[PDB]
RNA sequence: ACUCGUGCCCCGUGUGGCGAAAGGGAAGCCGGUUAAUAUUCCGGCACCUGGAUGUGGGUUUUGCGCGGCAACGCAACUGAACGCGGAGACGACGGCGGGGGCCCCGGGCAGAGUUCUCUUUUCUUCUUAACGGUCUAUCACCCUGGAAACAGUUUGUCUGGAG
RNA sequence: ACAACCAACUUAGAACUGGUACGGACAGGGGGAAUCUGACUGUCUAAUUAAAACAUAGCAUU
């Protein structure tokens, strides 16, 4: 048989993400002395649209504590942020929307965005439009913080991890139907070469495990073991259950 | 090419060291006389409406630099 | 005049994509093309430029909003909750 | 109550002298035939004295403590009045809306203003007036 | 109504092959290759066009005099004047507020 | 307070006011402004400028809690008003407090 | 910084190449000319870049222009490091307005065609480059002033006590 | 409120007239009642298959 499309995707080549129109990655400031001990003030210059990203980004200018230059950063814009707004990043920053604070100096029950998995990593969690991370609780003796992720998972991160107060802008982007093949094409044409998608059962046996046959049918259980070989993992990988979800799920 | 407004500036230009030559173009149909002086960068043209001032300017011009009269149908 | 009974702005789609999908698209399209009063200058000149970006034509201020509305109810509730939970910490 | 009078220190916000500090010599609250609006005859600093240190020689200090003045007729709308004020007796009636009609009078008035302002500056007083505004 | 041709080896309409039509003293219609239009410099604060400065190609500014390239006031180029006035007023007000805040803190928190 | 609307209506009915930034600054300069009202959503720079002018004029400032739309509506106009000045309080007691 | 290259003193986070004859980009037009080249040759008239030092002009002599309320103007009218900003520099489509060229109509000039009859007729020519000077040319911005009996206004819109 | 001067075309109405003819060439939709099937626009076996096949938005699962 052939190498299947899912296997080919990992080679790169035509499946590499598009990057020309992306200006800079969305990252916090590097964790420095000012952010560790007090706060630093930055000015929002513009709210820009980043192709391939649903959420808008905010360009924020800060002063260098050690040089005469000025530094422009690219944050994920939280909804409610505006051009000409002062934002504050640090331990002693006020608890207002757009401020970047360590989770230790944040009370329980507030939502943040671009939460660092570890301090200094400049943001990893809850960075997509309409998404946020909730600060469930604190453990000061352990120096840790329990948070709730957009997926519903519970995580524990060091209290020094930073986050931006508020909710990622971009609202309910997925609330309107795409309604058109062209609109799906435009959505993915700035992300990746993954659209359109041909069904495996419409292929031939040389091309996919779902293969051919005189009727379009999978012919064997579509749930595939977690430890199946590469080239076998087509369908529902390591599926605990299948079928329509007809009630609440114990797992979360 | 540059137009010179007045006779004093025109003669001052004609006194220049880089002034190569000059020529009078007579347009009888317009009763016009044009004094053209060729300097290094620009050709300077002064326009006069009468012949008396033209003759006085011609006689008052520097005598070192050569003067022509622009014959009709200049040959290649 | 009216020019249309119920299709409204979704009449550009003709008979395609299905009535329910047309209504769902219309719901977001109306709010995404509506004009809004600026919070900063008070003029009714705030309009959507990108998916989550709303700019005022008069005072030239740009703000981050929702996909098809300037403010989402989740963000409004979060702002109120933040104000309350910050005031109970300050004083 | 009036606050825009003689001696009132203001900042120029428009024109070639935008950002420069001036002292009012004569306020004209009612307009004249020319300038039919509330305005003021003012005298200000164009080139502030340079920074001087304890380590320079007296010659360098005296060369750096030089002021280039200017004289202006300015609209009230193009001024920012300050809480500061400057009563200098030498600038009592330097300009009278007729010095602006002859360039020689302007030069003489500028000379007088320069002398008075330098004397006041090396007097050590009203340092806010002689410190340039940073914007 | 004679038809014209490009006068250079580039046969494509590539936003750099801009041409206009002229009539020569020889009495025939011809193409003149022209450069791109000049662009007016913008304010660094508000982004509007700056009055009093010509719209040229960037290399052309190196051959015109400074007074034609700037206006005679603080931030002559690159700021629009309204922004300069806003800067002046804002700077003065912030320094005034800072002075009164420091004097208030010294008088009401260090009075003992 | 809530009574500011009634006081403003009475002042406009009987006394006299100027509505707008330029006229308010003119009144502050001439010294005939008895009180100035600044709307909540007035730009911070303009609000600070008006406060400094009123400090110079020894004129009281009231920070109206509404926007410019609400301030204009309170003044009984169909247009917005970011700031205004009262040149004469008539039967109203707006200057009492 | 020395007669003489080699004596020092500051800044530093960076520290390669190739890759477009349609992307970015300093600057040339007209007339004529050959059997065959020409925006390349010839004639005239220009422009750009780099380097040098002159004449005049301007500014100053303890100093680095002047004018205008202002938007800004004027032939210049000092300016290291360091920093900020602009330009280069950007999609597709719609109607509207200005300009060039072409087309069309009328009259006149010169030539040609037709003319048993008719046709003040049919056709052709009547041109003006780069580069400059000067005066204008929507949008915007400034000053005065303070608008409801709201007003101005586009084909469409929109704009105004933030004037 | 009329007169004069300037300027194109677009529409409407009437009389007369001939071959009862006139979008005179050219240019230029046949239509209707239903059934099966794929929602639609789009794509493919270059050189025997253009389809009901593929894709699609939507839905669902992992
Ligand atoms: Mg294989
Ligand atoms: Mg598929
Ligand atoms: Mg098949
Ligand atoms: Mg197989
Ligand atoms: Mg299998
Ligand atoms: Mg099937
Ligand atoms: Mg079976
Ligand atoms: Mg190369
Ligand atoms: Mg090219
Ligand atoms: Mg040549
Ligand atoms: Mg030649
Ligand atoms: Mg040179
Ligand atoms: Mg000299
Ligand atoms: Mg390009
Ligand atoms: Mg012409
Ligand atoms: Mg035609
Ligand atoms: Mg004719
Ligand atoms: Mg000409
Ligand atoms: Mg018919
Ligand atoms: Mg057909
Ligand atoms: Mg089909
Ligand atoms: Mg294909
Ligand atoms: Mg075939
Ligand atoms: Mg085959
Ligand atoms: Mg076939």
């Amino acid at each position: 048989g052939r190498v299947i499309r899912n296997q080919r995707k990992g080679r790169g080549s035509v499946f590499t993400a598009h990057t020309r129109l992306r200006k800079a990655p969305a990252k916090f400031r590097p964790l420095d002395y000012a952010e560790r001990h007090g706060y630093i003030r930055g000015i929002v210059k513009e709210i820009i649209h980043d192709p391939g990203r649903g959420a808008p980004l905010a360009r924020v200018v800060f002063r260098s504590p050690y040089k005469y230059k000025q530094i422009t950063e690219t944050f994920i814009a939280n909804e409610g942020m505006y051009t000409g707004q002062f934002i504050y990043a640090g331990k002693n920053a006020a608890l207002t929307v757009g401020n970047i604070l360590p989770l230790s100096s944040v009370p329980e029950g507030t939502v943040v965005s671009n939460v660092e998995e570890k301090p200094g990593d400049r943001g990893a969690l809850g960075r997509t439009s309409g998404n946020y991370v909730t600060v469930v609780g604190h453990n000061p003796d352990e120096g840790k913080t329990r948070i709730k992720l957009p997926s519903g998972a519970k995580k524990v991160v060091p209290s020094s991890s930073r986050g931006m107060i508020g909710i990622v802008a971009g609202g309910g982007r997925t609330d309107k139907p795409l309604l058109k093949a062209s609109r799906a094409k435009h959505k993915f044409a700035v992300k990746r070469n993954r659209w359109p998608k041909t069904r495996g059962v419409a292929m031939n046996p040389v091309d996919h495990p779902h293969g051919g046959g005189n009727h379009q049918h999978i012919g064997k259980a579509s749930t595939i073991s977690r430890y199946a070989a590469q080239g076998q993992k087509a369908g529902l990988i390591a599926a605990r259950r299948t079928g329509l979800l007809r009630g609440t799920q114990k797992t979360k | 090419p540059q137009e010179v407004s007045d006779i004093k500036k025109f003669i001052e230009i004609c006194r220049r060291k880089d002034a190569s030559s000059a020529r009078i173009k007579k347009n009888p149909k317009t009763q016009q006389i044009k004094f053209k002086v060729r300097c290094q960068r620009f050709l300077y043209t002064l326009v006069l409406k009468d012949s008396d001032k033209a003759e006085k300017l011609k006689q008052s011009l520097p005598p070192n630099l050569q003067i022509k009269d622009v014959p009709k149908r200049n040959k290649r | 005049s009216k020019r249309t009974k119920k299709v409204g702005i979704s009449g550009k789609y003709g008979t395609r994509y299905g009535a329910s999908l047309r209504k769902l698209v219309k719901k977001q399209e109306v709010t995404q093309h509506a004009r809004y009063t600026c919070t900063f200058c008070g003029k009714n000149s705030v309009r959507r430029t990108a998916v989550g970006i709303w700019s005022c034509k008069s005072c030239k201020k740009t703000m981050a909003g929702g996909a098809y509305t300037v403010s989402t109810p989740a963000a409004a509730a979060m702002r109120s909750t933040l104000r309350r939970l910050r005031e109970i910490t300050e004083a | 109550m009036k606050f825009l009078k003689t001696s009132r220190v203001c900042l120029v916000t428009r024109g070639r002298y935008a950002g420069k500090k001036v002292v009012i010599i004569q306020p004209v609250d009612q307009g004249t035939k020319s300038h039919p609006y509330g305005h003021a005859l003012v005298a200000g600093i164009e080139r502030y004295p340079s920074k001087i240190t304890r380590r320079m020689s007296k010659a360098r200090i005296e060369k750096r403590s030089k002021i280039k003045p200017f004289i202006k007729v300015i609209n009230y709308n193009h001024l920012m009045p300050t809480r500061y004020t400057l009563e200098l007796e030498g600038l009592k009636a330097v300009i009278n809306a007729d010095t602006f009609k002859e360039p020689s009078q302007r030069e003489e008035a500028k000379k007088t203003v320069k002398k008075v302002l330098e004397d006041r500056y090396n007097s050590g007083k009203n340092r806010w007036f002689f410190t340039p505004l940073r914007f | 109504p004679t038809r014209v041709t490009y006068r250079r080896r580039n046969p494509y309409n590539t936003t750099s092959n801009r041409t206009r039509v002229i009539k020569t003293p020889g009495g025939q219609l011809r193409v003149l290759h022209i450069k791109k239009r000049g662009t007016a410099p913008k304010c660094g604060d508000c982004g509007i066009k700056l009055p009093g400065i010509p719209a040229l190609r960037p290399r052309e500014y190196a051959t015109i005099s400074k007074p034609k390239k700037t206006v005679q006031r603080a931030y002559g180029g690159s700021r629009c004047g309204n922004c300069v006035r806003d800067r002046i007023i804002r700077a003065f007000l912030i320094e005034e507020q800072k002075i009164v805040k420091k004097v208030l803190k010294e008088q009401s928190q260090a009075e003992k | 307070a809530q009574s500011i609307g009634a006081k403003l209506a009475l002042v406009i009915k009987s006394g006299k006011v100027v509505l707008g930034y330029r006229s308010t600054l003119k009144a502050l300069r001439s010294g005939k402004a008895k009180l100035i009202l600044i709307a909540a959503n007035t730009p911070p720079l303009r609000k600070s400028e008006l406060e400094y002018y009123s400090m110079m004029s020894k004129t009281p400032v009231h920070h109206y809690s509404g926007t410019n739309i609400e301030l204009g509506t309170a003044c009984g106009k169909l247009f917005r008003c970011s700031t205004m000045a009262i040149l004469d309080a008539g039967d109203s007691d707006i200057l009492a407090d």
